[PDB]
């Protein structure tokens, strides 16, 4: 005995106001934090950014012909090496 | 707009506005004519009597035969034409559809992408807002809780 | 529902298996018929597993699907990678599937968990077995830009 | 199978419809 | 290919310079004799603002039925019928959306009461709680 | 007293509110309960009893 | 989102670590020093560049402190000093001196009085033109940091011993602590409205306490983890935006730690070499400041 | 366009109430308990 | 386009409405902060023996 | 649907205002830009004069097949002017006859 035609039909569009607005919101954002991010490069990131995407997947199937010599990022043969800014007392201390 | 509800309350509301509710409170003349005659139907009719053939009678026999003779030739006339060149113009008549069909939906998607753009940036702004509204109420009501308690506590 | 690349290396063509798995095989679709897969670098080749590529940056990382950032995968007995040249999904976690799809160039069965199944490539594994022998640098990425031209539906 | 690269990458489809470059 | 009035495909095409629309002759000639100016733009009109254009025009196979006789009487009767029927389609359905914006809108002005009534009551008892914290 | 407009309370609580000029109800007010006796309109337009 | 030029711009200069760099409270200045014993004046909108040098300093400058008037510098030194600086002309205005140690913080009002704690375990209230301590504090341990409400009668001072100390300059009763901390305060900073205190600790977690006459015990708000120091025992400071709502904090291991007040990181941006000394934001706009003991310093969003 | 306007603005309009009339009995609750000590 | 013009309505509606009860909120915030401080006042007198 | 500057289709028409010719909108603008001319009519054109398409509309489109008012009576028309012509020629015939 309610009005279900002036409230189902109106609230029809209206959830897809609030529901069609959340399938594409995560489409325009994921791809310009990359673009933003990646435009500066690992190093020299260029565009300050909130921490909670910062896991930064590799999404990959995870190429299991590589050996453990290659597992590791580095400039040298060796290993990675990088400046760090100690100054000398704690140094000598530990 | 952000929130979670109930439809229970959608109701509800309802019922309050339509509480208040209660509270407070071209045409030309052959196409009218003949609209006054068909809005009960009332289908038009028209002599379809060229296929009962009469026999052998006066002039109306005659009449109907030579009638028939004659849109029988411009029906032949007719078919001996449309095959002249056959469905070329039907092969055009299709091309040009798919024209249509594709030129609409171009546009359609292109108005997809542009409201879907609208409602983001309106999610977007409401949301931030909204987060905005959230904090602030929240520090009101601790700061109520501050100012009974602070009042009671001079004592 | 079928699918052609065109490829710098050659032509390639998928037939999707939308009886399968639908809701994974429709965005493909749909997505190939928007078409920005054009100038899309598969910027991973890995000599006798996969080719990988999709995302619009290049860079590894990225690709919208048409939901927008990610979705459910779906997966059944049946489906296995026991040839080269099926063509399923890249995805970095339980559902985190994107646009972003890979061509598989030997037996992975053990493969047939996270990843899901919704190609089978009918003519143009020549293609495949040719980016197989593309010059690839440190990492899993050609050195020239393998580019796709165009990605035509049908 | 550990042939790697020993030959130049075959002739790309370019672009322009250019069948072989 | 698609005019803007009556959606007929227009076998003589024409363009206007204050908003290139593609329309038909007869029908923008009966407009200017009855308003002389484009009721779409709002503007002055005249006869030389459309130019002929060439197109190949679009071809019309006729059906398996269609040569004069009742093939083409029978026909136009019942074309006669159904443009008929879409007239009191979309005429009956007109006085509805009309009763039916005049109710939402009713209804819509009292939901405007009441988000006053509403508002005046929450400044009050919005007050009422921060004078009790006296 | 405008004449646009007339009440008139119902016995089961309800109020018959119609347009003089129309003629038809267009308006039911029924919050109370046993037979209305009375009700009798102010002369100033808002006072009503 | 801001007037910068460019959204990140790195700052080069000075010779050794940098030790404090804050804002000018109009916001279109701020200044910088260091182990260098020399503080640099910045345009942060503009060509960046330096128009003045502060010279005259005998130690590093340990901390310094703009002017409400913004036209005079108040500079701390390891040499047991405390110079005032003409901004406009750069000359030497006035030589606090008084106390036994190195001074390790400095702050000023809201009306012409400065405070400052030193290593011989005291703190001083100065006058602007006294040249004398007015009051003096004596503690036990070496202090670290001050805070001094703009209202004009607590000072809530930091050091050793790991709780906090609200003094009253009129009362001298200091019946009050705001204990919670176990290890040594490195900084304190107050809010803008004066009502709560944010506090950064060696023990590797910051709070947040508030400075009311009435509370409800536990005045602790929330704690925040993430920032760590190292072992060279840096002074890290901790940052109050201009809208109150996003507490800022530096820390050894060359990330830059912001909140939301309410107990979730929001941004973990690294880009230091060394240690970060300090941090702020800027009063107007969304920028914050970074200083770090690898000779630079960053502007931010 | 002007129903689907009218209809919409009424859907926002009665969301507003709902949320409106919701926190105000929650706010006389609070005030009625309050009062009552 | 129904549906676009009517979240452009949408739109235009919020960003003129929201801006109404953020100073309304803004309102109570300073009305709150004062009779806020009064109460801290009179506890600051009490603490004045402390 | 077919462009006289390069003789292939216009993936995007548009129609000249000066002279009336379906133009692709690179080559136009292109034409547009190396100078105010019409490369047909070899008069004065600009970018204004190039119309783009505003297809789309609001009305219902109808079929040009069968169901078209105009159609049926230009067929009724052209059956009109054919008969009138048969008896033109048979009268013509029949005048030569007697």
């Amino acid at each position: 005995d309610s009005e279900e035609q002036e409230n189902s039909q109106s609230p029809n569009i209206q959830p897809l106001l609030h529901t069609e607005n959340l399938a594409p919101a995560v489409v325009d954002n994921v791809k310009d934090d990359l673009i933003v991010s990646k435009g500066g490069n690992s190093r020299e990131l260029a565009r300050n950014v909130p921490v909670n995407e910062m896991v930064q997947p590799a999404l990959g199937p995870a190429n299991p012909f590589v050996t453990k010599e290659q597992d590791s990022i580095k400039n040298s043969i060796t290993g990675y090496a990088e400046r760090e800014y100690v100054p000398n007392f704690v140094f000598n201390q530990e | 707009f952000e929130s979670t509800y109930n439809e229970e309350d959608r109701s509800a509301a309802a019922q309050i506005v339509e509480e208040e509710l209660k509270r407070s409170g071209s045409d030309r003349l052959e196409n009218a004519i003949v609209a006054a005659g068909k809005g009960e139907k009332l289908a038009a009719i028209d002599v379809q009597r060229y296929i009962q053939l009469k026999p052998p009678g006066t002039r109306e026999s005659l009449l109907q035969s030579a009638v028939v003779w004659e849109y029988q030739k411009s029906r032949n006339d007719n078919l001996y034409l449309l095959e002249k060149h056959g469905e070329k113009a039907f092969d055009s008549s299709l091309e040009a559809l798919e024209v249509q069909l594709e030129l609409l939906e171009k546009e359609l998607v292109n108005t997809k992408k542009l409201s879907q753009g609208c409602n983001r940036k309106r999610k977007h702004y409401q949301m931030e807002v909204g987060a905005r509204l959230a904090e602030a109420e929240v520090k009101f009501g601790q700061l109520l809780q501050s100012s009974i308690q602070c009042r009671v506590a001079t004592l | 529902a079928n699918v052609e690349l065109q490829t710098s290396l050659g032509k390639i063509l998928i037939e999707l298996y939308t009886e399968h798995a639908p809701k994974t095989c429709q965005n493909f679709y749909t997505l190939a018929k928007e078409g920005y897969y054009d100038g899309v670098i598969f910027h991973r080749v890995i000599p006798d597993f996969v080719i990988q590529g999709g995302d619009p940056t290049g860079t590894g990382r990225g690709g919208t699907s048409i939901y927008g950032d990610k979705f459910d995968d779906e997966i059944h007995s049946d489906l296995h990678h026991t040839g080269a040249g099926i063509l399923s999904m890249a995805n970095a976690g339980p559902n985190t599937n994107s646009s972003q799809f890979f061509i598989t160039l030997a037996p992975t069965p053990w493969l047939d968990g996270k990843h899901t199944i919704f190609g089978r490539v009918v003519s143009g594994l020549s293609v495949c077995k040719r980016m197989g022998l593309i010059r690839t640098d440190s990492s899993d990425r050609p050195i020239e830009p393998l580019k796709i031209i165009k990605a035509v539906a049908l | 199978r550990s042939a790697k690269s020993a030959g130049n990458t075959l002739a790309l489809q370019v672009t322009s419809s250019g069948a072989v470059d | 290919m698609f005019c803007s009035i009556s959606g007929e495909t227009p076998k003589e095409p024409v363009i206007s310079r204050v908003s290139g629309n593609v329309y038909e002759k007869r029908l923008i000639e009966q407009v200017i004799r009855e308003t002389s100016k484009d009721p779409v733009t709002q503007q002055e009109c005249t006869l030389e603002d459309l130019v002929p254009v060439k197109v190949p025009d679009f071809v019309r196979p006729r059906p398996p039925s269609a040569t004069s006789l009742p093939a083409l009487l029978s026909l136009f009767q019942e074309e006669w019928d159904s443009v008929a029927l879409e007239q009191f389609e979309l005429r009956r359905n007109l006085t509805e959306t009309k009763q039916e914006l005049s109710t939402a809108l009713y209804s819509l002005d009292a939901a405007l009461r009441v988000i006053s009534r509403l508002t005046k009551e929450r400044d009050e008892a919005r007050e009422a709680l921060a004078k009790f914290s006296d | 007293p405008d004449g646009n407009l007339f009440v008139a309370g119902l016995e089961n609580g309800e109020l018959r509110f119609f347009e003089t000029s129309s003629g038809n109800e267009l308006t039911k007010f029924g919050p109370h309960s046993s037979p209305v006796k009375t009700l009798q309109f102010g002369e100033n337009g808002y006072w009503l009893v | 989102t801001s007037d910068l030029n460019v959204p990140n711009l790195q700052m080069f200069g000075h010779t050794a670590e940098v030790l404090v760099a804050r804002f000018d409270p109009s916001g279109s200045y701020f200044a910088s020093g260091g182990m260098d014993r020399q503080i640099l004046l910045w345009n942060v909108f503009g060509d960046v560049k330096n128009y003045g040098v502060l010279n005259g300093c005998k130690g590093a400058i340990t901390d310094l402190q703009w002017s409400r008037d913004s036209r005079v510098v108040y500079c701390s030194s390891s040499d047991t000093h405390l110079m005032s600086w003409d901004a406009v002309s750069g000359q030497k205005i006035r030589k606090h001196k008084g106390h036994a140690g190195v001074v390790n913080a400095l702050d000023v009002l809201k009306v012409e009085l400065l405070t400052s704690v030193s290593d011989d375990c005291t703190m001083k209230v100065w006058d602007s033109r006294s040249k004398d301590c007015i009051k003096t504090i004596e503690e036990k341990y070496p202090l670290t940091a001050v805070a001094i409400a703009q209202q004009g009668t607590q000072v809530f001072i930091g050091g050793i011993d790991g709780a906090i100390k609200i003094w009253d300059l009129r009362n001298n009763h200091c019946s009050h602590v705001l204990k919670g901390h176990k290890d040594i305060i490195t900084s304190l900073a107050i809010s803008k409205d004066g009502s709560s205190l944010l506090s950064n600790s060696m023990d590797n977690t910051v709070r947040i306490f508030d400075v009311k006459p009435f509370a409800s015990a536990q005045r602790q708000l929330q704690i925040f983890e993430g920032a760590i120091h190292g072992q060279e025992h840096n002074l890290l400071g901790v940052a109050w935006s201009r809208n109150s709502r996003f507490v800022g904090a530096g820390s050894s291991d060359k990330n830059v730690y912001v909140w939301s007040a309410t107990g979730d990181l929001r941004y973990v941006l690294p880009g230091h070499e060394g240690s970060v000394n300090h941090v702020d934001f800027h009063p107007h706009q969304d920028i914050i400041l970074s200083c770090s003991s690898d000779r630079t310093i960053f502007l931010g969003e | 366009q002007e129903l689907s306007t009218a209809l919409y603005s009424l859907d926002a309009a009665l969301r507003v109430i709902s949320r409106l009339t919701k926190e105000r009995d929650e706010a006389r609750e609070a005030l009625a308990k309050f009062s009552d000590n | 386009r129904k549906n676009l013009t009517c979240y452009e309505f949408l739109y235009n509606q919020e960003r003129l409405a929201l801006p109404n009860r953020l100073e309304a909120a803004e309102i109570e915030l300073s009305k709150m902060q004062q009779i806020e401080a009064y109460a801290q006042q009179d506890y600051a007198r009490v603490t004045g023996q402390n």
